[PDB]
């Protein structure tokens, strides 16, 4: 047999899209469901039999750390082995594999993941066919993608990340991968038909879920070319670079899992939908896969959870779709509905929540209405405030009464750039800027 | 009164160069038969009792009333000097038109079942369904079937295409999977209804229904009021088809096509040997009354045959005359020692003793010599023959 | 392969065409229905609606195309020409009750023709009356129906559903667009799995929806208020018949209290009689009941074990004491009262 | 140490984890065999800190997975065992008295339930011959190897016909309908929907269970409610087949634990994304069952009515251990 499987784990974002709030946070530890992000990862890789693993951070990689080592996964009795390699000179992925072919740590086929990713995909088949595949044949195929088969219309798929992709029918065989941004017309060149004979196949129904396969050789072929930085450059220049190279790249395709990853509000909002109704069934806010005292949940109808010691009024009314933390308190005659709410916040009276996300230490004043808003850690809103869709509120910001802001609305503790505070904008005795636009 | 059958035959092609002329080309000889005696008996088979035929004068002489089918032909003397095409040709029979019609052609062979196509263009009410063979350079053409692979959804031919292809990205989003095919071969059995040649009436640009046709049909059935209409005139494409069709999307496409079986045309020379070495199997089933040799031929060698040996009537033979899977005609003198393998012969040909073909053709009046060691040609009309030469690539001349 | 319990209902495929054995040029049946035939295996059934429109449309085209023979009349010509046709309808798929009432009285009128007229003044009269027939018997039938209907809807109500059925979803949209705010559930069953049509019209119409499937009905009962069906037809000793499976909702919600209505039209009343949900139904293709499993298959090659049969039936019948409510055109009655009323 | 270790934190995440092909028996086997270990090794005092351990260890097993009964049955029986030797070997219930043959004699106890759990099915399959005749239809649902032995038994002498429901979505009645039908004995195979249709020319019907509850009420899979009125509705008799480790000291209070909830995947596909956003799937997978309508109970030792049930319950666990 092999040895044992070992995964790479990139921990850092290297993306300016998340910037209004991870001045303060690094974008791994941000809580979804009441759990960090980066607990998701650790417990799908260990799910599918990786006996090692490697993580790599470089921005505020202490916090990162302190977070590691309370973690069930640094325990004795863990079958899956965490080892922490920081440094202050990574830039891309490039520099991580220059460093990893360096350093000489992967013997055999290994996995490379990103650190945002969801899902309860079991790899053994796909493991199987790509090592019978390399045994048939002499390093012709050193990968091996993974994708979702889904329709063009789910809300799971955001403009900018929409592939096409040409493959051939017989055996699963990359030979055209483009991105479609703000293009209303897709073009391939002549001479992939004249090659083949009975299969050209086309494809616009597939969602990528970032998790390769790979062979110590692409290691290496990320050393030659300094000029590579992301996936996407190394596919391009290996499907278009065809003397002779790295030969073949190959794709699987699943029908019944799931897998995802989070990389902008839209994404994180659909996310937290589909993991809340239960689509990734094996881990879900009941189940309590992290064993922390702290966090637990009671399943009841219409997808209802609630943790311990929570008190409610009377007349408050919750619709579905709901998780309430530790220690909430919630006043009287309500109206709540498919919202999370983090452990230790207190709510007033006549208040509607929305498809909003509230997180820990967040107190609201009675008489208030908001729909689709996110507000960070220990925020505060006064009385007769009225939010319109999409909004957002970093740490610490406050929000005085009697205003109504529009939709788009940006507010951050921190200046614009980086000075008093405008009544109009912030509220009567309100402490915060208006970031303005995205 | 719900399909009228048009049968097309005029003009010929750059492969053919003594024969389309020379000799009739619904007449031309396969198998000691016409050749368009082929797809009318199909016609006959199916039970079909109504059959417009448009042809020459010429041809019109050379086929009067002598054949002994059913089927009462309608002979229409199209005009002999023009340049004509199907577009044209169908816009002249319109006032005779009054259901849904079915193009044929006469250089078509094939075997397979036509219940299948007529009930796909039943079925799905779709306005056209043509045929299509697996292939067995000329800019070839790509075409792009939905995954059930019923539903044409593209196609485009190499000409006009310089390096590449270009897709709206409209289609994907209605059907996500396409699959793409190159090599195949087109049949003419096109399979419209009425509302197209009414269309076509008004407008002159068409000729050619191939080429110009089918390739403006299924680039307009996809767009609607948006991209046809949106990035993109009634009264300037003289009342387009969309504002025509008015009854209880509506114009839509199917293609039905097979992988085992035999559907070719006889328009290039290559494939005559083809088809004249296969249609005895077909004719075995077909007229299970036909001998190989026909009843009045004056046969000798009755030993040295191979397979069928093919023999026209009133065919004089000599002994010794081995014969190998070879095709004769009538009124043909054969003399002794003669050795004749996997060639082809049809009327007024003489041969002299000691003679050895191989591979080749011979045309009318035609007189073999002695000793004459041929390996592969043609043949010319009205010559006589010397010993030795002939070539497939380096083909007499005469 | 036939179970001994239903070997008399005949079993057919839908891999045995008909179509090879006669002539492309069609003589010996009209076209039009020989079209219609061919799709009657593929689709075109919904509740004997669009069916009855379709055999009604296809009636009268051959009729627009007729000759009157030199020594006889229509009357006995057309009579005797349409029976080989329906005959070989019926051949291809069996028939519905609504459908032989149509034929009864496309047959009633032929006979009442007289030969005074002329044939273009019979055949002008012929499509006047079908005409009549269809717009009178169907579309204020239901518009009727759906004013009815109107009044035992509430604020705040949630009613269930199955399967599809035109005549529900207008009522249901016709009473969200009044003005009415509730919110439904929906029940599919395998192998046709027909609930989706009904989950994607409520959901375009704006309505909320849950959607579960027949195994589970126990479970969510004690929060619905009202049960809605629809119905194939009506028997004189008052059962209803409908797609297998109805008589289970009835029989569960009647155990959880829960009150049950049915909505059909007045031309559906049969002169059958039975008294068990059996014997007199239809069998369908056993293939479908193949599970698509993806891997291992089961039940593949079905016919090389020795002893092993499957069964597929289409309907059932539900005894009027499990009906509390019935809504035609005429109103609201009893379920026990419908044959004295209707009969006349 | 260190192995003890290992095999818990390997038993608590296979069971987490949903779990594999392992049958009742297997768990039970298991279960006991891990107990018998524990006792074994990590040196005790006295019987005190012997039952403390256990219900630690039991309430964290439990806990992992709620829907699985049978290790809290294995820890309660052991727990009584317990009690019986300290009660044997002594002469205000106190356990700090110290002796020495009390693990020997707790150890020859648990291989004495090992011998009898092995010979359990043959009992119950013996007793196939007094209630199946010839000429008779019986329905069943799902798919239980304990039917599958009491079929088997008795076909070997006489003929009848048997029926089975696919109980959807998992649609399981094709692998027994396949074995039954590879032993020579008639089948037939329907969807869930035509129950009702075809009740009326049932003779008996004969199911398996997954637990049994105290008032003898039934925790069976999805579809067996309404299989259970239906027959209800004709007089005909119900029989259920189970062993005597799947009784359980509980009672039906609250039902938030009591069914389990699976992902929507197997309901509706992931390929209808346009509507999928406003939609709700609930897809439960036990079922309860009220005890008025079974008719009898076979386990090894003979047939029983449903409230004969609760004796059993008084001479098989403490009263004390009923809550962990």
């Amino acid at each position: 047999p092999p040895p044992p499987l070992q995964a790479v784990l990139v921990a850092d974002s290297f993306d300016r899209r998340f910037f209004p709030i991870s001045k303060d946070q690094p974008r791994v530890l941000l809580p979804l469901a009441n759990v960090a992000l980066i607990d998701y990862t650790l417990e799908f890789l260990t799910a599918t039999g990786v006996q090692e693993t490697f993580v790599f951070c470089c921005w505020k990689a202490a916090q990162i750390k302190e977070h590691l080592l309370k973690s069930k996964w640094c325990r004795p009795t863990s079958l899956n082995v965490v080892r922490i390699i920081t440094s202050e000179l990574y830039r891309s992925l490039g520099d991580v594999l220059r460093d990893v072919d360096a350093k000489a740590l992967v013997r055999s086929d290994f996995l490379l993941v990103y650190g945002d990713v969801i899902s309860n995909i079991n790899i053994t088949r796909a493991l199987e066919e790509h090592r019978l595949r390399r045994k048939l044949e002499k390093n012709v195929s050193v990968m091996t993608m993974i994708f979702k088969e889904s329709s063009p219309s789910h809300p799971t798929r955001c403009h900018e990340d929409n592939v096409v992709v040409a493959v051939d029918s017989t055996t699963n065989r990359v030979l055209h991968f483009q991105k479609t941004q703000g293009l209303r017309r897709f073009a391939f060149p002549l001479s992939l038909f004249q090659g083949s004979s009975d299969g050209v196949e086309v494809r616009y129904d597939l969602l990528d879920c970032h998790i390769s396969i790979c062979s110590p050789q692409v290691a290496q072929l990320f050393t030659d070319n300094f000029d590579y930085q992301t996936r996407d450059d190394f596919v391009r220049g290996l499907l278009v670079n065809e003397e002779i190279l790295g030969n073949q790249i190959h794709m699987h395709v699943t029908a019944k899992e799931y897998g995802a990853r989070v990389s902008n509000l839209h994404m994180y909002s659909a996310v937290c939908a589909d993991v809340i109704r239960r689509w990734v069934y094996p881990l879900t806010p009941e189940a309590n896969f992290t064993d922390s005292t702290t966090q637990s949940c009671t399943h009841s109808r219409h997808n209802i959870y609630r943790g311990p010691e929570v008190s409610l009024g009377h007349g408050s009314i919750l619709e579905e779709n709901v998780l309430l933390g530790s220690g909430t308190v919630i006043g009287s005659n309500c109206f709540i509905t498919n919202s999370v709410i983090g452990p230790g916040c207190h709510i007033g009276d006549n208040v509607v929540l929305d498809q909003t996300y509230l997180w820990q230490g967040v107190r609201v004043a009675a008489g208030a209405q908001i729909h689709q808003s996110l507000l960070c850690d220990n925020a505060e809103v006064k009385e007769r405030v009225t939010l319109k869709p999409r909004s957002v509120l970093t740490s610490q910001v406050v929000v005085g009464p009697n205003i109504t802001l529009p939709e788009g609305s940006v507010i951050s503790l921190h200046p614009p750039d980086a000075k008093g505070y405008n009544p109009a904008e912030v509220g009567a005795a309100g402490k915060g800027y208006l970031w303005k636009a995205a | 009164m719900e399909f009228q059958a048009v049968v097309m035959a005029v003009g010929g092609g750059s492969r053919m160069t003594d024969l389309t002329s020379s000799i009739p080309k619904p007449l031309l000889p396969v198998g000691n038969k016409p050749l368009i005696w082929y797809p009318l008996n199909l016609l006959e088979r199916v039970g079909f009792e109504e059959v417009i035929v448009v042809t020459t004068r010429d041809v019109q002489k050379a086929l009067c009333a002598e054949f002994k089918m059913k089927m009462k032909p309608d002979i229409v003397c199209i005009p002999d000097d023009a340049d004509m095409g199907t577009a044209d040709s169908l816009r002249y029979i319109y006032p005779k038109l009054k259901t849904d019609v079915l193009v044929l052609s006469c250089d078509l062979i094939t075997d397979v079942a036509l219940h299948e196509v007529v009930d796909l263009f039943r079925a799905y009410d779709a306005s056209l369904a043509m045929l299509m063979r697996k292939g067995q350079v000329e800019q070839r053409d790509f075409i792009g079937v939905d995954s059930t692979g019923k539903r044409l959804l593209f196609m485009a031919n190499e000409a006009d295409l310089d390096e590449e292809l270009v897709i709206k990205g409209s289609i994907l989003q209605k059907h996500p999977r396409i699959r793409f095919h190159t090599g195949l071969v087109d049949a003419h059995l096109y399979c419209l209804k009425k509302y197209i040649v009414d269309f076509l009436m008004e407008n002159g640009s068409i000729t050619s229904i191939r080429s110009e046709l089918i390739p403006y049909l299924v680039r307009k059935q996809f767009s609607s009021a948006s991209s046809q209409q949106g990035q993109e005139k009634k009264e300037l494409k003289s009342l387009d088809i969309y504002s025509f069709i008015k009854e209880a999307s509506q114009v839509r496409c199917y293609v039905h096509i097979m992988k085992e079986g035999l559907c070719s045309r006889v328009s290039t020379l290559g494939l005559y040997m083809e088809a004249n070495r296969q249609v005895p199997k077909l004719l075995s089933a077909l007229c299970p009354e036909e001998p190989p040799v026909h009843s009045s031929a004056q046969i000798v060698s009755k030993h040295l045959v191979g397979v069928d040996s093919l023999i026209g009537p009133e065919t004089q033979i000599g002994e010794k005359s081995s014969i190998k899977r070879s095709v004769i005609g009538s009124s043909c003198l054969i003399k002794d020692r003669v050795t004749i393998t996997n060639c082809l012969l049809m009327n007024s040909v003489t041969v002299e003793e000691g003679s050895n073909i191989q591979g080749s053709v011979i045309c009318n009046n035609a007189v073999i010599e002695k000793g004459a060691d041929i390996k592969d040609c043609l043949i010319g009309s009205g010559q006589r023959i010397e010993a030795k030469a002939k070539r497939v690539n380096e083909v007499i001349v005469g | 392969s036939k179970v001994s319990l239903f070997s008399h209902l005949p079993q057919y495929s839908r891999q045995n065409s008909l179509t090879q054995f006669m002539s492309i040029p069609s003589s010996v049946i009209h076209p039009a229905m020989v079209r219609l035939g061919l799709q009657y295996s593929q689709g075109l059934v919904s509740g004997s609606n669009a069916r009855c429109i379709a055999l009604l449309r296809a009636l009268q085209q051959v009729i627009q195309d007729y000759t009157t023979p030199p020594n006889e009349e229509l009357s006995r010509d057309l009579v005797n020409k349409l029976k080989p046709y329906m005959s070989f309808l019926t051949q291809c798929r069996p028939l519905s009750a609504s459908m032989h009432n149509a034929i009864k009285f496309l047959n009633k009128e032929i006979t009442s023709v007289g030969s005074s007229k002329r044939e273009e003044e019979a055949k002008s009269e012929l499509r006047a009356a079908i005409d009549r027939y269809v717009q009178e018997k169907i579309v204020l039938a239901a518009q009727a129906i759906s004013r009815f209907a109107y009044q035992k809807i509430s604020n705040g109500d949630v009613i269930l559903v199955y399967g599809c059925s035109s005549l529900v979803s207008r009522i249901l949209q016709e009473a969200w667009t009044e003005g009415r705010r509730f919110r439904v559930v929906v029940v599919d069953s395998r192998p046709w799995l027909e609930g989706r049509h009904t989950l994607r019209s409520l959901v375009h119409a704006g309505v909320p929806a849950s959607y579960l499937l027949i195994p589970a009905a126990s479970y969510v009962l004690p929060e619905v208020s009202k049960v809605l069906l629809g119905a194939h037809a009506l028997l004189a000793n008052g059962s209803v018949m409908s797609r297998v499976g109805t008589a289970q909702l009835a029989l569960v919600a009647r155990a959880h209290n829960v009150p049950v209505l049915v909505c059909c039209e007045t031309y559906k009343f049969c002169e059958r009689v039975q008294t068990d949900a059996f014997v007199s139904n239809e069998l369908d293709d056993p293939d479908d009941l193949q599970c698509k499993r993806g891997e291992h298959v089961a039940l593949a090659n079905w016919q090389n074990h020795a002893s092993l049969r499957l069964l597929n039936l289409v309907y059932d019948v539900t005894p009027p004491e499990l009906v509390d409510l019935v809504i035609t055109e005429l109103g609201m009655i009893p379920c026990s009262s419908v044959p004295v009323v209707l009969r006349v | 140490g260190s192995e003890l270790s290992e095999r818990i934190e390997s038993f608590v995440e296979t069971l987490k984890r949903g779990g594999g092909p392992r049958s009742s028996e297997e768990m039970a086997r298991e279960t006991l065999g891990l107990l018998r270990q524990i006792i074994t090794d990590h040196r005790w005092s006295n019987a005190g800190e012997l039952m403390e351990l256990i219900r630690r260890e039991g309430r964290r097993m439990t806990a992992a997975q709620p829907s699985e009964t049978t290790v809290g049955n294995m820890v309660r029986r052991v727990l009584k065992i317990i009690r019986e030797e300290y009660g044997r070997l002594h002469g205000n219930e106190d356990f700090s008295f110290h002796y020495a043959q009390l693990q020997s004699n707790i150890i020859e106890a648990i291989n004495e339930l090992l011998v009898e759990l092995e010979g359990t099915m043959e009992n119950i399959a013996a007793q196939a011959l007094e209630h199946i005749h010839s000429n008779e239809v019986i329905m069943t649902i799902g798919f239980s190897r304990t039917v599958e032995a009491f079929l088997k038994e008795a076909a070997r002498k006489r003929k009848f016909h048997v029926i089975v429901a696919e109980c959807a979505p998992f649609c399981q009645g094709h692998e027994m309908a396949v074995n039954l039908s590879k032993a020579g004995i008639e089948t037939t195979v329907m969807t869930d929907a035509a129950i009702f249709a075809v009740m009326s020319r049932v003779n008996k019907v004969i199911i398996g269970t997954k637990t049994i509850l105290a008032n003898g009420a039934l925790r069976a899979v999805t579809g067996t409610h309404t299989l259970a009125l239906a027959a209800k509705h004709h007089s005909t008799p119900l029989i259920v087949c189970a062993p005597m480790f799947k009784l359980s000291p509980q009672f039906p209070n609250e039902e938030d634990s009591f069914h389990k909830f699976v992902a929507p995947e197997e309901v509706l596909p992931f390929t209808e994304g346009d509507i999928l956003e406003k939609v709700s799937v609930h897809c439960p997978v036990f079922d309860y069952v009220p005890p008025e309508l079974i008719t009898l109970f076979i386990s090894n030792i003979g047939g029983n009515a449903p409230s004969y049930i609760y004796r059993l319950m008084s001479e098989l666990y403490h009263p004390d251990d009923h809550v962990l």
